[PDB]
């Protein structure tokens, strides 16, 4: 049954990102409670599969805008030496 | 009590083997008589054929 | 985010305790061992037909008295006004059953 | 189990038959019939039991039963008589019960039962109509059971429904009449029963009888006109009892292999773009199970699929739908193999295809092929920049940049990816 | 007791068990002896069809 330990540990790490994400974000949490909410369906593995996809396009505009940035840089300077004659 | 957890899977154990076995015998014969039923029927065929030929004649 | 945290947690701690269970040779139905309070085993039951209404496969789920001579464990029941004190007295360790 | 538990209640007690041992209201001479071989047991006797040759049995109990209009014992009567039936590995072989004087005995006379499905009349019928799959007879009227009520009456509806099932399960075994009774409405009666919510053990059967009739491929081609397959995933999907998932398997192996025509047999791809089963069957991969039959079948699921993946990875066909303006979900679109070299394909002479695109944009407002086209054009730009340089002559990234106000907010998303994609060197 | 009826009818439930697994499988197995019948047949049937047509 380590397969189902080991997927159990690939969502706690791509949980434990989206925190770190949220941290960044500054977002507090706030805790609504309902505590008995988990409920038995084989769903939950393509629940979080669709998440995980959902954060791989958050790395993907993490990357996009830091390059996009970067380029950004080099605009700044293009518009500078416009200024400058 | 405890006595049924074994009993369980022999019972089982034999009700699988017994079939596999069965149809691999069963198998290996088929395919004998299949030929030589096909053969008995072909000449009967000879054997028909040979009597329209006749009346044709 | 906060549900499917403690859904996961809860499934982690649920394959955890599948893995402490005899898994017979090919038995569809595991086998276990587990010490039940004297005075809650009626709601276990009601816990396991909870489990067949909330999974219908007409599976029996039952759970039967034995003896063993082995060593049962200690429990206490305790509350707002005698926990702590149970955390003082069981801070030193652990006495014999039925101590 | 309802006739379980009624032979079971049988057993437990037996008749007097003695008490009319010639009286022609109970068993005139049968009750001398059942008075001898009381040890059916005995091997000996059971190969002696043809030397009644069924002038008793099955032709004097015959038309007998229903003269004893005493239910309480008749019931008793025949089912003790019949348990022979029931067991019955060999014991009938080709209808030791010949009676060959008159076939009407035989096969015909289930037509007065049928009825009263109470005093055990229907099971015992079932259990006579059981008795040509696996045995050596055979019915000429298919049409005398076919039309028949004893299976439109359980089409609704309770363990007689399972009971009659698996009495037709029994019937589903050799294709001659399969395909005769598939031939008639019943296909639709089975999609009845497809539809409604009933217990898991229905649907189980039910699956059962298609891999029954999974066995001819002319009636593969025949049934290939609806969305079964999407319903098995389905079913697949939302229960699991570790036999159902079995039979499935078994049922797309036969059905994958009984292809006479994958040309018209589009089901390796229609079951993919209906449901996404691959993931489920790389669950499965990960559970080893005593049953070496699993491991091989899912095997060759995963490297037929796979092949299915290589049929639907092509550029012609792309091409053709592209003129056509239907943009999918295709796999083509999603193959990273096709944008990672075909891309140089999509540099045409004078690019038609991205233009065709490129109008597309300003003419179909639907979102989905819009999404779609602004995918293929970020991949497209991705993979070769003069081809971008030639989009930005067209002025493509402002119309791109009005698609961003769509109201389908997934589209804005997607024109979003492709803009970013734009981006390079920009 | 409660527990040894429920262990009487448990006796019967893996009964009822074993009866239906094992039923399952013998069907399936005769089921694919057919087939493999059938088509060996089709094969040595063939072979015999050929034979006649170049005879006839």
């Amino acid at each position: 049954f380590v397969n189902e330990v080991r997927r159990c540990e690939e969502m706690d790490r791509k949980l434990r990102f989206v925190e770190k994400e949220i941290r960044k974000a500054n977002i507090p949490i706030m805790d609504t409670g309902e505590n008995p909410e988990v409920p038995f369906p084989r769903d939950m593995i393509d629940l979080e599969a669709n998440f995980e996809k959902i954060e791989n396009e958050l790395k993907e505009i993490n990357t996009n805008q830091e390059a996009l940035k970067r380029n950004f840089l080099e605009l700044t300077e293009l518009k500078f030496i416009l200024r400058k004659t | 009590s405890q006595t049924q957890g074994i009993q369980q899977l022999l019972q089982a154990e034999k009700r699988a083997a017994e079939k596999v076995a069965d149809a691999r015998k069963r198998k290996a014969r088929r395919l004998k008589q299949a030929k030589e039923e096909a053969q008995m029927e072909v000449e009967q065929y000879r054997r028909e054929r040979e009597q329209e030929f006749q009346s044709k004649q | 985010i906060r549900v499917w945290f403690i859904k996961v947690r809860k499934m982690k701690a649920i394959y955890h305790t599948l893995n402490l269970c005899n898994i017979d040779v090919t038995q569809k139905c595991l086998i276990a061992e587990v010490w039940c309070p004297v005075t809650d085993l009626d709601s276990i039951q009601f816990a396991l037909r909870r489990g067949t209404e909330h999974s219908g496969s007409t599976v029996p789920s039952i759970l039967n008295r034995m003896q063993t001579n082995q060593t049962p464990p200690t429990y206490n029941k305790t509350n707002k006004f005698t926990h702590g004190f149970q955390n003082i007295v069981d801070a030193y360790g652990i006495g014999t059953y039925r101590e | 189990n309802i006739i379980a538990a009624k032979a079971a209640e049988v057993r437990a007690n037996k008749v007097n038959w003695q008490s009319y041992l010639q009286g022609q209201m109970i068993s005139a001479e049968d009750c001398e019939f059942i008075q001898r071989f009381e040890m059916k047991r005995s091997s000996e006797d059971k190969q002696e039991m043809l030397q009644t040759e069924g002038s008793q049995c099955a032709k004097t109990f015959i038309n007998l039963m229903t003269h004893i209009s005493k239910e309480q014992t008749v019931q008793y009567i025949l089912t003790m008589v019949d348990d022979m039936l029931q067991e019955n590995h060999q014991r009938v072989s080709i209808f030791f019960d010949y009676a060959k004087r008159s076939k009407s005995t035989a096969w015909p006379y289930f037509l007065p039962m049928l009825n009263r499905q109470d005093p055990f009349t229907v099971h015992m019928a079932a259990r006579i109509i059981a008795k040509l799959a696996a045995w050596g007879k055979e019915l000429m009227e298919g049409s005398d059971l076919n039309y028949y009520f004893n299976w439109i009456k359980t089409q609704l509806s309770s363990q007689y429904v399972q009971c009659v099932a698996g009495c037709l399960q029994l019937m589903l075994r050799v294709n001659e009449y399969r395909f005769a009774w598939v031939e008639a409405d019943g296909v639709n009666c089975i999609m009845g029963v497809l539809s409604n919510k009933c217990g898991f053990q229905l649907q189980y059967q039910m699956i059962f009888s298609i891999w029954l009739l999974a066995f001819s491929p002319q009636m593969c081609e025949h049934l290939r006109r609806y969305n079964i397959i999407p319903v098995l995933s389905d079913i697949l999907q939302e229960s699991v009892k570790e036999k159902v998932t079995r039979i499935i398997l078994a049922a797309f192996r036969n059905f994958l292999e009984k292809s006479t025509e994958r040309e018209t047999r589009q089901e390796y791809a229609l079951a993919m773009i209906q449901c996404k089963v691959l993931k489920q069957l790389e669950n499965l991969e990960q559970q080893k199970y005593d049953d070496e039959d699993i491991s091989e079948d899912i095997k060759f699921l995963l490297e037929k699929l796979g092949e299915s993946v290589q049929d639907l990875s092509s550029f012609d066909e792309y091409s053709s739908e592209l003129k056509s303006g239907r943009l999918e979900w295709s796999p083509v679109h999603k193959s990273e193999k096709f944008w990672r070299e075909n891309a140089v394909r999509l540099n045409e002479k004078n690019y038609e295809l991205l233009k065709i695109l490129t109008k597309l944009l300003e003419v179909s407002d639907d979102p989905q092929v819009l999404a779609v086209a602004a995918h293929d054009v970020g991949e497209y730009v991705r993979h070769y920049p003069r081809g971008k340089r030639v989009i930005e002559q067209l002025g493509g990234k402002q119309l791109v940049m009005n698609h961003m106000h769509h109201e389908d907010q997934q589209v804005r998303y997607n024109a979003l990816l492709a803009v970013q994609k734009l981006m390079v060197h920009n | 007791a409660l527990s040894d009826a429920d262990v009487q009818k448990q006796i019967k439930h893996m009964m009822a068990f074993i009866e239906q697994e094992a039923n399952e499988k013998a069907e399936e197995i005769d089921a694919k002896a057919e087939e493999e019948f059938n088509i060996e047949k089709g094969r040595l049937v063939q072979t015999q069809r050929l034979k006649i047509m170049e005879y006839y």
